[PDB]
């Protein structure tokens, strides 16, 4: 999930 | 941190987490087409999703909510936040739409895709609404952060609530020291709230109008809309 | 005009004095549920309740004075948002129960048996406990309700809008009177006020999803629904 | 339109 991620990043 | 922030901090704190504003692709020598329209402002939207999560993570008391929440409040308000930065971007542009300094679109450009004109007609009502009330760039902020926190929260959160509390002082804070009386504060406060729910609103149009867009497969659209647009419910018949 | 001409608390009282009545359903208790019976139940319910709205819509100060096509849209807009909000108010003291009427309490386990209407429930559950959370007042209420009929349909209509906009200030005026003399400092006062009118972006979320649902529910011909439900229904595409 | 009739009704 692309949006965990940049969230995380 | 977020809760013992002064109100003239906060409004410092939100205007320096704005996304910059970004540009179309758009090379204006070419011709448009539903398809054509629809790549170069899903292509924008896609590219404007990287710079809010930032912004979202610069909100006060936004990276303190787990991860979860953080998720479940970005797929709620994804679209009003776009729509409302469009709005804002528009008001000095009466009867366009500025989706990038170099993508200024008017009313008729909004029949080149089908069920758009109706979701542009709505932003332009919007936009034109910010304008006649004269909003503020600082006012406008705070909106934004508010539709951040409170679009998702209901569909779960003291800690939201406090910190929405903290940004309606904030709206109030710098109404009073714009000079308006007491009941023109408390006035001005409902009618910015009042125009969230019409923001709402068109973002539920225009998410099943994406969604439609994806149906009849006018464009590929990229994994990251598809995301967003998955965590809503949604058909076209 | 005489909208402009009440005094807060004769506000107040008109509005009270203006409550529709609750109705029941024709529910057979000793018939248990399927999603035809459900959706049946349900439809002859929100059909019965469309007509005394409207003749409480002509009794809320200002709206008469609206030409009777802008009286027409508003309606179409706010059918659902208003017709929500009423059951969320009735449910308030019925945890995890929606009260649809005094004969017909459902459980969000309930929802189930028609497919799609689950999410909608928890929505609605979700709402109910906000307004226990917050412990929402009939005075306010009421005030509420007028709000959404006056503020969902005004962005996408000549300054006839102006008029309803004296009114939507008015009815602010009236809230923070309620709170005031509540005994609310006056910062309580404008955390209260902006935590009730955020309330309805979620409430015009219900609506627009709900809408959805009926569409669904249309199309798929599980239930013929009346002519007024049909025809508020189509008003919204 | 069953809601024009009841409006001015
Ligand atoms: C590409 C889109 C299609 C349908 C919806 C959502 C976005 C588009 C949008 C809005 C703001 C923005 O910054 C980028 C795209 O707005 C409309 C056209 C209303
Ligand atoms: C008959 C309905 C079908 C779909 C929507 C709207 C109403 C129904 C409703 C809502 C409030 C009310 O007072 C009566 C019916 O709620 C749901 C099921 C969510």
């Amino acid at each position: 999930k692309i949006l965990h991620r940049l969230l995380q990043d | 941190l977020a809760l013992s922030l002064t109100a003239d901090q906060m409004v410092s704190a939100l205007l320096d987490a704005e996304p910059p504003i970004l540009y179309s692709e758009y090379d204006p020598t070419r011709p448009f087409s539903e398809a054509s329209m629809m790549g170069l402002l899903t292509n924008l939207a896609d590219r404007e999703l990287v710079h809010m999560i930032n912004w979202a993570k610069r909100v006060p008391g936004f990276v303190d909510l787990t991860l979860h929440d953080q998720v479940h409040l970005l797929e709620c308000a994804w679209l009003e936040i776009l729509m409302i930065g469009l709005v804002w971007r528009s008001m000095e542009h009466p009867g366009k739409l500025l989706f990038a300094p170099n993508l200024l679109l008017d009313r008729n450009q909004g029949k080149c895709v089908e069920g758009m004109v109706e979701i542009f007609d709505m932003l332009l009502a919007t936009s034109s609404r910010f304008r006649m009330m004269n909003l503020q760039g600082e006012e406008f902020v705070c909106l934004k952060s508010i539709i951040l926190l409170n679009s998702g929260v209901y569909t779960f959160k003291d800690h939201i609530h406090r910190v929405l509390d903290k940004i309606t002082d904030t709206l109030i804070h710098l109404m009073a020291k714009a000079g308006l009386t007491l009941q023109q504060q408390h006035q001005r406060l409902a009618q910015l709230l009042l125009i969230l729910s019409h923001i709402r609103h068109m973002s539920n149009k225009g998410m099943e109008h994406l969604y439609s867009m994806k149906c009849k497969n006018v464009v590929p659209l990229s994994d990251l809309l598809l995301e967003m647009l998955d965590a809503h419910r949604l058909h076209a018949p």
